[PDB]
This record gives structure tokens, C-alpha cells and sequence, in this order.
């Protein structure tokens, strides 16, 4: 299982040459359980995340992985 | 299962599965039908073995049945008897299932910041599983206990 | 991601209690067909690259797709193209081995309602090149597999358009 | 936002200088600071005591939390409980800065609309955190506990 | 991306026909402009660290957002709206001597409209220094490729509208 | 040593040491000698410590010295005094340091698994270094012991 | 174009089209005319230079004439000249732009898994390609045989 | 601020505060009285320390309000006093953040392309700002030179 | 009880300055959606009853809360959650024309977190009540049009949430 | 089957010299059909519904009034 | 402004609005382009308006600048023409609001007993804001001050 996040996030210590649109903003598929690390690696450069909803499916199963 | 361990292991490395998982998933479905007896023979001994087990890990371990322990109490001594019943009925799924697939991820990925944040001692179940593997071992035909007893032994060396 | 094997342990533990006798009829219904629905993946293993050569070309080699315009034109949408192909096909062998619709779900059918439509291209002519792509397999792996496999083929379609 | 910090950032989004108007509300943090860190050395060394307790009444012992429902497999309740730490730490994180703007992002960034493709029932969690509000109130006073009144209410009216 | 010289080959080649004498007009067509827009380039790299203070000193020099209480008001962000001058005006440049909207869709405008929104920055004040900054680069490449240029700056506020 | 943590916070982001940590280093020494005779009541009342603790080690848990258990013997029972000595060696160290920093190198690191590849339950520690706790500082003033109290809760709040 | 790549190689740097770039995209366009004419030599005698050529690829490797082949017969070897018009097709879109861009936007990356899901061997096609070189140049210049020559080179290395 | 320094660097290791920490900020609050009354009679002197601080700046760089600089007319050195005036504004809650980081937002990180790119020499700005230096800490009394001439020096070592 | 020109009063006059400039902008983007916004709320009053009863067909008349058993089995349970829904887009009307959600806060957040599991109604089906809502409205009244309107939705959910 | 809340409500319409200390922080019993109006009543007065208590409710409970 | 009017006026009926009342909000609207040109010759000259308008208070009611008065005094006087200011601020949100509602929120229920408690007379700040009427519409045109008259003069009903 994995989900489908979006987030825009800035960087604050240095001003950039190259563009940096794709690493201002995201959307990218990440697994499960990179999503409890990935997630909080946001919140340490502050950036804020919109839409979250997972793409892989199947919620509250418990078995099957 | 067993389709589903190697399933994910050759999309791993993107390809078709192998002949030596050829001769795998050809020998668990000729086998299944006497493996569908062991599950059956757990049916009838679901109260027969718990009732036993519980209280031979409170005589292997009787710091349990002192007041200041973890099962005391009628709701608390009910407590582990039914989360015994649980790992029971947790791998009879993996008798038939054939590996380990099944138990893992609804039984053993969190245990050990649960049990700490339960405070039950985890040598206690995992010499109170250790009790459930003996008997279980006894009613069936040995060498189809053998086959079966190996996941009380996936159970027991993955607790600690 | 799970198979038919533990679709029945699923539904055992949302219902919490141990699987009954029904439940185990449906477990067993695999294991009559789980030594014939391996013999096509013996077959299916070996001829891979031939299904997805001939079924370009029965009609997708000399196209209006293949010709200057179209979606096959360069090499390197080509190149996408037949890579789809099998794709399709193994992710095929991992529906039919497994008696689940589910696995190529998230892993194959996540995207591509609008992956095709975002990039411009066409979906119509990959729909005509896997109904002959099922009808080569049924004969190459027998019409006793031929037909199972195929309900997951068509489960494809189903989430395609 | 470190409540020192967020009214400093308001004078500059006022764009005056620090007047007396502010002045007494950095008196106002400096007054209950010295308790502050007297209050955060308790909820520190009884941490994890509390999810014990937090849950253990809560909801802990519900049913439709054993059978068949989100938090009931063993991965998904030492997942839940790993959060429990978190809201728990941030919570602390919240009451050292004396600001709700550390909380309103980190833990609270997109979590009502994560909870939600999880599955997550959204008042159980709720009705978890009301009254494990008041269990770590019970140590470290009710005076103590106005201040984490405020800000371990802010998590679940954001959440809802 | 997509160079006006690859559009008018491309255009020949999704219909797979050769290059006629309509199609050869259109190199011809960039080839006699050719001249001036190679030199237009040359005075706006070495003006372009010059240029770039007259845009906001005929726009945002003193204004409602840049003092205390607005934003442009941390001088970090003032970086930003610098840079972002300096972006738009470095991928002009490439627009010109290619001859293109393409590459402005591929760099610059691929997702720029959304990012804009959350982090709550003024787009209307960027607006008009794009169009503030048109009078001051047709002042010193001359009136000739000061129009050429226009069409490529309009079609970043249009495209950030 | 709060001179340790303080260098490598300034050596992390590769400055040199602000003056608002240059305070902390000064006031820190100059009260230095208050810290020593806090330590002095430690090792001067070790053995009196030492005994009034584990008693009631064994009355909020009294189990521990049932058989079933570790601490169940002579011999069994006097590694659990023995590893009571080794915890309040540490915090005298910790109370003359300023930093927790010489128990973190000592005692805290490993303790997670090398406690239950041992078979002593944290939960049962973490009591016993609380019941320390009422004691420790019953034996000092309270103005000395507020902060003689705010060493030895890092670690139960290490344990839970 | 000679433009569009010099613009990716100095985008990745961040910088302005360097004034020893700049004469090179200036020199281009005044050579426009020159190459303009010995591209329609190829856009008028394309007929010639494949249909000869396709003969000194036979005589060179009989092996695809032969039966049982992959480009076997009136039709396939007609697929033959349904292939090989796109490569002499592409190399004067190489001229016209002066670089390589549309060769490696069309026919570059993909021909490893094109020939290989048409079976045929690359290397065959590819001394077609290099004995049509040999017969191009009988066309050309002595001057233009280096320049029309050189978008040439590319296409034998992408092959092999 | 001195508590934000503290608690992203516990949140970085996912760890509870430190007590060597939380007495750092527990000297932060009793030293809150004396840090924000600097402030005070630096907001009494905000129109002083400015007057003649371009009085030093322009008897010792005249360049500027010569014919050839930046801040050429009484238009722009009215603009000038008033940018030293932005860094007065900056420094008066860098005496109560307790450290730089809110001068290190709003100050420091865009300073050295800004002023290039409009035309003024960053090192006359910088001067601006150490003969300030000055005329401020002579301007309080003599204990507090080295609290609030601290933040002086990264207002000094930025730029210059 | 607020609206965005008595917004800007009151959060300004928390400073208690005059009226900023930067601010009075914001009038004029109220003014720029002001003239839509009746055109808007004309279509949404019109067909009131049956944006309802196209709301609760999308996912709410054939689920599981009111196949029996649910507290939406009873009529007059239903009639009123039916009552409850009406409330809601009546309210949402207004939104638009004060130009800030205050007039949600104010009255349809007073209570209705606490009276909601005080009889414990599904809190996400309610959120399924209005998630159904919030695309049936911006399919009749336009794009633009119900771009404003879910901005007032959503802070129904999460402030119900 | 009914319902007890608690609410607080302020009167900016007029200066009122008497006590309103009863009217500010009535908590009180209401039935079920009154309510629904009278936190409208409430709403558009400017109150603030603080808790709406439950005991007299019996919830869920379809039928039996 | 009259949106919340037409709000409150139908949700008092519950019901949505009247076409009457729609086309009524939206010439509201257009019109509050036509005020903001009104406020900002009030915003542009409110240095001006106050401080003869408050001298002609003093030239027709010397009673409070004579000693025995309340507003006597340069200390009085000062907050007196600040006194005068806030109206004026209040007719500034009133202009561009459209109606009473704004001043009918901020400023004029407690005004009889606002100078009650002061001890100032009410009929003075009535004259005051009627000199304030008479030099704002001085600087206004003929057509337009009458927009802004008619909030001059409700100003007075509550005055007196
Ligand atoms: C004076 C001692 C030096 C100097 C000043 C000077 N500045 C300007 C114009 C601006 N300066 C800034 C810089 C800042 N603004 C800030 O708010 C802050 C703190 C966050 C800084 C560092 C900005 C943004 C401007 C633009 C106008 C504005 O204030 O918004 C001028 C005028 C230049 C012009 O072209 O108009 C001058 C003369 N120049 C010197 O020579 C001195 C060294
Ligand atoms: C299969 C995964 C799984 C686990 C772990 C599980 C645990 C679980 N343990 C519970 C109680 C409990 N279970 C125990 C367990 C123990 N105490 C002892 O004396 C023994 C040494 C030890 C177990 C052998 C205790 C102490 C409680 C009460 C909670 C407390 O007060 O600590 C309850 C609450 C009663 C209820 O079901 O409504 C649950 C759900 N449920 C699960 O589905
Ligand atoms: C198994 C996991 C997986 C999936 C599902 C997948 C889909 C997939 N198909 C793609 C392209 C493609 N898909 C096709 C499809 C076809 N050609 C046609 O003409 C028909 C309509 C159809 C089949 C005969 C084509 C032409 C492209 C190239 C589009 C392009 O690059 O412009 C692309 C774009 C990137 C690329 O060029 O490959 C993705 C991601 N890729 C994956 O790795
Ligand atoms: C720092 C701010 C912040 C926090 C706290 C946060 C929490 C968080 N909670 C999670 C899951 C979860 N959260 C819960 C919720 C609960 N469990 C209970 O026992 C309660 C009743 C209820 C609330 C505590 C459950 C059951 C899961 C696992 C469900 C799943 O696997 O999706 C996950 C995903 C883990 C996974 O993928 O399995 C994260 C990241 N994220 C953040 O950014
Ligand atoms: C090459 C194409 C390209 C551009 C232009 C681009 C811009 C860009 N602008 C940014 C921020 C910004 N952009 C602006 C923009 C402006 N200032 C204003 O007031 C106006 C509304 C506008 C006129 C220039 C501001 C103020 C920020 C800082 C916002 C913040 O960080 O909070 C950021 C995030 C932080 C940063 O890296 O600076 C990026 C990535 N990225 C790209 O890839
Ligand atoms: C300072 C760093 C340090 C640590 C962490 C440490 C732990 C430690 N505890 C031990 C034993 C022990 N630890 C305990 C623990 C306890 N007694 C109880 O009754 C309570 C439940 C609990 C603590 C309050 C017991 C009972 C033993 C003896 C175990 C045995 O003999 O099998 C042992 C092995 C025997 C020995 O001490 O040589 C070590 C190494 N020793 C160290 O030098
Ligand atoms: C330039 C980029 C490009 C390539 C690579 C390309 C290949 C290509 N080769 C095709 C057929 C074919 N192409 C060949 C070509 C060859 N086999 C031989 O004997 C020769 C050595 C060799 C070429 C001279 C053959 C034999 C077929 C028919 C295969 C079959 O019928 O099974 C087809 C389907 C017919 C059609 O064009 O509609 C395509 C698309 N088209 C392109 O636009
Ligand atoms: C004007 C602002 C405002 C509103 C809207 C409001 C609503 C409100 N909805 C209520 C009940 C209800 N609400 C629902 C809700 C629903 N049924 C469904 O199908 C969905 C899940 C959900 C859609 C909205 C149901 C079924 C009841 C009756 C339940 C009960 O009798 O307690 C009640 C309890 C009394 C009653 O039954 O009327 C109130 C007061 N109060 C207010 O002050
Ligand atoms: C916009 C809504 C609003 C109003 C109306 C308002 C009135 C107001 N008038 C005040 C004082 C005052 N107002 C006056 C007024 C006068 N002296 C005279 O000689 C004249 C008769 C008269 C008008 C010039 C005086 C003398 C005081 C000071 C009280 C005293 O020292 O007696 C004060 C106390 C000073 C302060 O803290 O600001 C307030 C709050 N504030 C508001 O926010």
C-alpha cells in the first residue's frame, strides 16, 4: 500500500540559481511505512502538504499487506 | 501466501518467478488437502488447549498469579487467556496459508512497544506459546505436526 | 496485493471469528484448480516475447499508428508501448497464479485512467491489441486456463476506459 | 511559533517597535516560566505511563476496538500508540514554546485528510484524547493544567 | 520544449511528407530575423544585473506591500522578488532566440500557478513588473526587437493569470 | 557536563560559543560547590538509600521476588541491588555535571534491549528508580532537592 | 536545433549564452543557405540513394534475404524501404537543424527493444547505414562530404 | 529564540528535553527582566542613536552623499537613516529573543545581493552599523555593553 | 455576524489605525467577485430542493445508513437530517455574500460539534452528506462560480471534523 | 427524551443596570423539539453553546420517543 | 454594510433572498467603488479636519478650556482633539461600509454615559463633530458630500 502526496515547501538559508519548482513543490508516490519518516521531513523545513488520499487502496484491510 | 511471498519477490526483480518456485507452488497444492486436517483438528481443540497452556505457563511462571502481577484478576486472568485464543486462531490462518505471510503483519510487526506499553512481560508468551507448541505436536501424526509445529516456531523466535 | 488465499483470512477477521466450513469450501475450491492454473505458467513463461510480437503484428505493425502522425511513430514511444505490452502480460500471469483481480489494481491499473489521456494516447488501439492478445494465450496455454486467465484479462478492460 | 517569536513577528507585521501594549505579554510569559519548565520535568518523566492509563479506560478496553475496526490488528495499534508519544511529546512542545503555531503544522498539517484514506474513526480519537487530558492534569495540577487546557484541546478542534 | 526551427521540422514530420518550399520558408522565415536576435541577446545578458533594478524602481520601488506590514518586506522574500525577475527574464531570452512559448511551458510555467496560492504571495504585483520591465528593455534593444520580445513576457502573465 | 553539550550544540553548526550559552557556562560554576554537597548526601547516605528503596521496589510490585521471576533467590535477588547500585553512581555523576550527558553515555543507550535479553521488565525498573525518587529527595532541603529531583526523572522518563 | 541544446547547456548551469557560444549560433544562420541546398539534393535524390544502396546491403549481408528471415520476400524487403526512407529522411532534418535532435527525438533510444521485438539484428541494418554513407558522399562535395558526413557518424554510433 | 533552539533539536532526535536544557531556559525567565528593560531604553533612544550615527557614517565615507553615490540627495539619505533605522528595528527584539535567529530572518540572508543589486557598497552599510555600535552602547550603561553590543556582532560579521 | 468589508474594519481596527492601502485592495477584489456572486446565489435558491435531492442520490439513498438499522431508517429522523441538510446551503448562500466564513462561525459552529455526537449521528457521513454537495453545486451554477463556494464547505467539515 | 445545555450569552444591545447573571450563564433543560429553535434563538443572538450535556437523551434508541 | 442586513432580514424569515434585495447587494457594491474615493480625501487630509474644527469648538464653547472645564488643559486638549480623531475614524469605516452599522458596532450606545463618568459635557463633543461636519465637507465636492454629510449628522442623534 502507498499514498499519493502533494506539498509545497521553501527552502529559508540560500537563494537558488537553478529553478527548483519540482523540489518547491511535490507530488510524488510514497509507501506505507516511509510515510510515517517522510511526512515528518516536511514539518523540520516547514512546508505544508494539501492532498493526501492514497492511491494504492484498500483502506482498513488487515491482511495482504 | 505462498503465492503472494513469491508474487512480490519476482516483482522485485521484474520478471517472470522461477522454475525452482515452479516445483514450490505445485507441492503446497497437492499437499493442501491434508492441510486442511490440521486446521480442523484445532476446531474441536480450541478449549482444550488454552485451558491447559494458561496454566502451565502460571506454573512455569507463577509470578503471574501473585497479586502485583499481570494476569490477576477475573477480567485480568481473561485477559491473556483470550489473547492466547488469539494466537491460536492467528496460525491456524498460517497452517493453511503455508508460510509466514499471514501471521506476520496482524501478529508480530508490533508487539514489543505494545507489550511495554501494555506491561506484560514478553517471555511470558513467549514460553506460553512455547506451552502450546507441545501438545499440538501430540494429537496429530508427527510428521504433519512437524510441518505445522515450525510456525509456533516462527512464533516463538520472533517475540524476543 | 492479496490473492484468493487470503481474501478468505481477511473477511475471517473482519468478522473476528475463525473461518467455517463454507469458508473453507472456498479455500478448497483453489486447490482443485491450483495444479492447473500452474501448468499455464509454465507455457506462459517461456514464449512471453512471442505473444507480444505477433500480437503487434496482427494489426498494430503496418497501422495508421505506426505511419508518420499516430502514437507509434518514433522509436521511443514505440518504445513505451510495446513495454506496456508485458507488463500487461506478466502482470496477467500474477492475476491468474494468485485467483485475485487485486494485485494489478495498484500496481498497474492505478494510473492508467489518466496517464493515457494526459499523454495522448489512445486506449482504443491497446483495447484491440489485448482481446487478440487474450485469444493467443488460450490457444498457447490450453482453453481449460485459457478461460480463467481471461477474467482477469477482462478485468483490465474493465478499469482501462 | 515559540511564543516569544510569534510577538516579535506580530510587531513586524504591525511594523512598529515593541510597545507596552506587547511589552506586558512577554511579562506574561516570563511570570508563568518559572513554572513552565517545573511543569515540563513532570510530564517528561511520566511519558509513557500515561498512554497505559490514556487508552487503558479510554477506549482501550472496547470491544470495537478488538474485533474487527482500524485500531485492532497488532500493527495498527502499536502504530496508533506510537502517535500517542507524539501527540503527547508535541503537546509538551506546545506549552515550552507556550504557542499553539508549533502545533498547528507539524502534527496538524494534513491529518484530517489523511486520517480519513486511512479509515481512522475521527471522534474515537477524539474521545481518546479528551480525558487522557485530564490524567496528565491529575500530576501536575490543575493549575498546571489550565495552560495544557489550551493546547491539547487544539489538536482535537483541529482535527475536527 | 519545442525550438521554432524543431516546430516547423515537426510539423513536416507528423505528416512524414519531406520538407517542401513552404517548409523550407519557415527556416528562411527565422533565418532573415536570425541576425538581429542573436545581437538583441548580447546587450540583454551583459544589461541584465542592470536592468533588473529600473523594473522594480518603476513598479515596487516604494509601494503598499514593500514596507512593514506587507509582503516583499523581509528582505529574504526581496531575494525572491529579484530572482523570480531574474528567472523570467534569463527564460525570455532563451524564448527569444528560440522562437517559442514550448520552452516557457516546459520551464518556467509548468507548475507556477499553483505554488503561487499557498504561499501566500502576491501574483498581480508580479504581473505588472513583468509589464513594467517591458518599457525598459525596448528602451535599449531598440524599437525593433523590443516588439518581439513582448509577445513572450505577455504570454507569462497570461499564463500566471 | 553541560560544558560538553554546550561545545558540540556550537560545534554542530560550526560557530563558535553565543554569549547567551556563556552565562549558562559561568553561573554554572560559580553554584558548582552547591552541586558537590548535594553529591555528598548521596554517597554519604548510599547504604541508606539503597535499603529504604527496595522495599518498596517489593510492595508496588511485589512480584519480582516470586519464583517464575528473575529476582526470585538470594543470589537473583542481589543483581537487582547490585544494578540499583549501578543507577545512583550515575545520577551523583549526573548532579555535579550540570548535563544528564555521563548518563547518557553509561546507562540509558542500551537499556531497551539489553533488559529483556536479560529478562528485568523496564516497567518493573522504571518503579524502581521512582520509588528511588521518593526518597533521594526526601533526604535534602527542597529548595536543593527540586533540582536534585530533576536528574533521576529523565531516567524514569527514559525507561517509560 | 544548434539553438535548443545550447540553451539545455546553459540552462543546467544557470547562466547566459556565453559570447564564444554566441558566434557559433551567429555563424549558423549565414551558413543557413549553404546547408539548405545539400539537403534538398537528398530531399530530390532520395529514391536513388536508398534503392542502390539496399543492394550493397545484400551483397554485403545475404543473410536477410535469405528465407526463413526476418525481412524476407517482395513485401519484407519493400518493409525495407518502408524503414530505411525514415533514416534517410531524418539525417536531412539533421542537417537543417545542425545538430542531432531530431535523430535522438525520433530513432535513437528505443531501436534496441524495436529491432529486437522485430528480430532483427541491428548490426545488419546498421552496415546498410554505413555502406549508404559510402554512396551518399558520391553525391556530395568534396567541401560537404566532412559536414553532411558528420550528422552521419552519429547514426553508425547509435547503432552500434 | 533560546527556546526554539532547544526543542527543534530534541524534536531532530525524537527525544524528550534535557534537563541541562530546561535550566537554560529557566535562566532565560529569570533573566527576562533584565534583558527586556535594555529594550526599553533602546525604544526611548530610537531617535538619537540614529542622528548622528550617519554623522559617523558620512564625515568617514563621504562617497555616498558626493556626486557619485548611491545615496546621492537629501531624497535618499532620508531613505538611508531610515534603512539604519530598519537594523534599529531589527536589534531592539534581538534583546529579547535572547540570541540573533530573528535578525537571522529578517536581516542577514538576502543582504549581500540586495544592496548590490541597488547599487550601494555593502561595506559603508556595514560601517554604518559598527559606528552605531558606538553611540549605543555609550548610550546605556556600562554592564549591559556586552548584552546588547552581543548582537552587534553578527549585525557586523554578516555584511562585513 | 461579519462580513468582509466589516472584516477589514474590525482586524484593522484591532490596531485601531485608519484604512491601510494594501487593505482597501482587498475591497476591490471583493468588488471584482461581487457581481458573480448574485448571479450565483439566484441559481443555487432556485433549485434549492432538488441540489438536495441530487446530493443524498449520490451517496446517501442507497448505503448503509438508511438500509435499516441506522438512525436514517425512521422518517422522522430522516425528515429532519433531510431538515438539517437544508440549513447548511441556506447558510452557504450567505457565505458569499459576506465574503468570510465568520458567518459560519457564529452560528452554524455554535454547537453543532457537541449536539451532533450527543446524538450520535455519523460524523463522516455527514461529511459524505456535504462532500456530495460540494460538487453539485459547482456543476450548476460554474467553474468559477463554485470555486467560492467550496472554500465555505470545507470549512463546514473541518470545523465539523 | 430531551436534552440539558449550557450556554453563554452577551447582550451588546443595551447598558442594563439590573443583574443578568441568570441570563448570561443559564445552564438548563430543554425538551427535543424546542431546541433546534432555540439555538437558533441563541445563534442569531450572539451566544455560545459551551456544552451540550447528554443524560436525559438515551441516543440512537429509533423508537420509544 | 446593508449585506448583513439582508442577511438578518431573511434569516429572521428563513428563507433565502429576494430578487429585490439581490439587485439591491450588488448596487452596493459598484457603489463601494465611489466611497473609497471619499475616504481617502478624508484618510489624505484627517491631519487637517481636526485641528481647527476643534478650535471652533473652543470659539463657541469656551467653558471647557476655561479653568473649571474639563478638557482644560494641554494634556486635556491633546486627548481631546484625539478624542475628536476616533470619530472620524469611525465615519471612515462608515463611508465605505455604506451605513450606521460600523459606528453602530464600535461607537455610540455608551456615549451618554461614557463623559458622564469623564465628567465632560455631552452637548460639547455634539458641537464638535458639527464643526467636523462643516470643515470635511469643505474639502469634498458638492454632489459627494452629501454621502459623507448623512453620517455626520447621525453622529449628533446620539449625542443628542
Ligand atoms: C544607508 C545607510 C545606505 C543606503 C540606503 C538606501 N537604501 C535604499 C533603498 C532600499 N533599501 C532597502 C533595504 C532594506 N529594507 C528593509 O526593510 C530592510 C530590513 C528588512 C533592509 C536591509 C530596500 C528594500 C529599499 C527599497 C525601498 C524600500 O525601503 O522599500 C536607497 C534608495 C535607492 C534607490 O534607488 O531609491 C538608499 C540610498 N545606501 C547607502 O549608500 C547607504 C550605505
Ligand atoms: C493479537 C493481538 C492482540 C493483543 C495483544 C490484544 C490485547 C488486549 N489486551 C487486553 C487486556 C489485557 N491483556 C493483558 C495481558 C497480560 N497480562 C497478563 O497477566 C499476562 C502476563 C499478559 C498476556 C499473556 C492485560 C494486563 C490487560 C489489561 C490492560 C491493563 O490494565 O494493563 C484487551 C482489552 C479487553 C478487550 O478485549 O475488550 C485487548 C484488546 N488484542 C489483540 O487482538
Ligand atoms: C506496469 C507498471 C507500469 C504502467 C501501468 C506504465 C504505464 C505507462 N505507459 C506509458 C506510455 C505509453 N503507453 C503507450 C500505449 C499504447 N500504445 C498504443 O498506441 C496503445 C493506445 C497502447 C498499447 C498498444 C504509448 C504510445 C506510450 C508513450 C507515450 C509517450 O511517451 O508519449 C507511460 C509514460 C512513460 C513511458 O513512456 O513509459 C507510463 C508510465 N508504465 C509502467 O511501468
Ligand atoms: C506530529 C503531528 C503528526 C501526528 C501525530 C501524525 C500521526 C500518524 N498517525 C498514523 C496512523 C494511525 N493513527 C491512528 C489513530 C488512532 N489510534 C488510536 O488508537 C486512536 C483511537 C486514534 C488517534 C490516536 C490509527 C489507528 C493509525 C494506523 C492506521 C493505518 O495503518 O493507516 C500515521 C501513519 C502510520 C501508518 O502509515 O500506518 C501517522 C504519520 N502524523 C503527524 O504529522
Ligand atoms: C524558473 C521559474 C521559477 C520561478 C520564477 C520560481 C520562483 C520561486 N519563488 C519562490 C518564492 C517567492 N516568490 C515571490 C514572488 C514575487 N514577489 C512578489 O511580491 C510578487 C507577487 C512576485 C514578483 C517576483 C516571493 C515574495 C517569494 C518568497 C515567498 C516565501 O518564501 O514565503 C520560491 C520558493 C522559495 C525560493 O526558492 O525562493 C520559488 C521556488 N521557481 C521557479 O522554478
Ligand atoms: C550503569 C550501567 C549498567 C547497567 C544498565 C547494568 C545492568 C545489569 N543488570 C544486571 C542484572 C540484574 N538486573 C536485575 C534488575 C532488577 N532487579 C529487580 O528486581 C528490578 C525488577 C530490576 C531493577 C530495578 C536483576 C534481578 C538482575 C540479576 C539477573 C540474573 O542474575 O539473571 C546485569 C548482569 C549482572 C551484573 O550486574 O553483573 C547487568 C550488566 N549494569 C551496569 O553496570
Ligand atoms: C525510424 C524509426 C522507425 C522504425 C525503427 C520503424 C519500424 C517498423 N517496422 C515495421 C515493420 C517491419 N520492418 C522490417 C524491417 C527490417 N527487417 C529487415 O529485413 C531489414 C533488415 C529491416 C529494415 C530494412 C520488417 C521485416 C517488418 C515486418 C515484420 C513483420 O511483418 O513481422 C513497422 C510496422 C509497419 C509500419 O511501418 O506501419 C514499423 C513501425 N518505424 C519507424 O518509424
Ligand atoms: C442552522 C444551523 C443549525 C443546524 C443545521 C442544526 C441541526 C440539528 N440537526 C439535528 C439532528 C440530526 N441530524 C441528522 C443528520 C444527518 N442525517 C444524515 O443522513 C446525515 C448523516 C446527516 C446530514 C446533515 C439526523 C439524522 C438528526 C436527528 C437525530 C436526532 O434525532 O438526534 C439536531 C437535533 C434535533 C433535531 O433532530 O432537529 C439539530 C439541532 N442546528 C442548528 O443550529
Ligand atoms: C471610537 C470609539 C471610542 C470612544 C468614543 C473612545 C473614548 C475615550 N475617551 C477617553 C478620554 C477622554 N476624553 C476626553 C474628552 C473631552 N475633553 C474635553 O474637554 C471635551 C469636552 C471632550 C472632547 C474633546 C477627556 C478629558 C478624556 C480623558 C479623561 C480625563 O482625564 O478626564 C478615553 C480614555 C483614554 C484612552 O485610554 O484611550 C477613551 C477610551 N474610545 C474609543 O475607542
Amino acid at each position: 500500500r502507498s499514498f499519493k502526496v502533494t506539498a509545497c515547501v521553501p527552502s529559508q538559508t540560500r537563494i537558488r540559481t537553478q529553478r527548483e519548482l519540482q523540489n518547491t513543490y511535490f507530488t510524488k508516490l510514497v509507501p506505507y511505512d516511509n510515510w510515517f519518516r517522510e511526512q515528518q521531513r516536511i514539518m523540520k523545513m516547514g512546508g505544508k502538504i494539501v492532498k493526501v488520499e492514497l492511491a494504492t487502496g484498500k483502506p482498513g484491510t488487515n491482511t495482504g499487506l | 501466501s505462498i503465492v503472494t511471498k513469491s508474487i512480490v519477490n519476482a516483482d522485485a526483480e521484474a520478471r517472470y518467478l522461477s522454475p525452482g518456485e515452479l516445483d514450490r507452488i505445485k507441492s503446497f497444492v497437492t499437499s493442501g488437502e491434508r492441510r486442511v486436517r490440521i486446521a480442523e483438528t484445532m476446531t474441536g481443540a480450541r478449549e482444550r488447549i488454552i485451558k491447559e497452556a494458561g496454566n502451565q505457563l502460571f506454573q512455569k511462571r507463577p509470578d503471574v498469579v501473585s497479586p502485583g502481577g499481570n494476569a490477576y484478576g477475573e477480567e485480568m486472568t481473561a485477559t491473556c487467556l483470550r489473547d492466547l485464543d488469539y494466537y491460536l486462531r492467528l496460525i491456524t490462518y498460517g497452517i493453511v496459508a503455508g508460510d509466514v505471510t499471514p501471521i506476520e503483519e496482524i501478529g508480530v510487526v508490533g508487539v514489543r512497544e505494545m507489550y511495554k506499553s501494555l506491561g506484560t512481560p514478553i517471555e511470558a508468551v513467549a514460553e506460553g506459546v512455547r506451552a502450546m507448541k507441545s501438545v499440538a505436536t501430540s494429537l496429530l501424526s508427527g510428521e504433519d505436526a512437524a510441518e505445522a509445529g515450525a510456525y509456533f516456531d516462527y512464533l516463538i523466535g520472533a517475540m524476543s | 496485493m492479496q490473492d484468493a488465499i487470503t481474501s478468505v483470512i481477511n473477511s475471517s477477521d473482519v468478522q473476528g471469528k475463525y473461518l467455517d466450513a463454507s469458508a473453507i469450501q472456498k479455500l478448497k475450491a483453489y486447490f482443485a484448480t491450483g495444479e492447473l492454473r500452474v501448468r499455464a505458467a509454465t507455457t506462459i513463461s517461456a514464449n512471453a516475447a512471442n505473444i507480444v510480437k505477433e500480437a503487434v503484428a496482427k494489426s498494430l505493425l503496418y497501422s495508421d499508428i505506426t505511419r508518420p502522425g499516430g502514437n507509434m511513430y518514433t522509436t521511443r514511444r514505440y518504445a513505451a508501448c510495446i513495454r506496456d505490452l508485458d507488463y500487461y502480460l506478466r502482470y496477467a500471469t500474477y492475476a491468474m497464479l494468485a485467483g485475485d483481480p487485486s494485485i494489478l489494481d495498484e500496481r498497474v491499473l492505478n494510473g492508467l485512467k489518466e496517464t493515457y489521456n494526459s499523454l495522448g494516447v489512445p486506449i482504443g488501439a491497446t483495447v484491440q491489441a489485448i482481446q487478440a492478445m487474450k485469444e493467443v494465450t488460450a490457444g498457447l496455454v490450453g482453453a481449460d486456463a485459457g478461460k480463467e486467465m481471461g477474467i482477469y484479462f477482462d478485468y483490465i478492460c474493465s478499469g482501462l476506459s
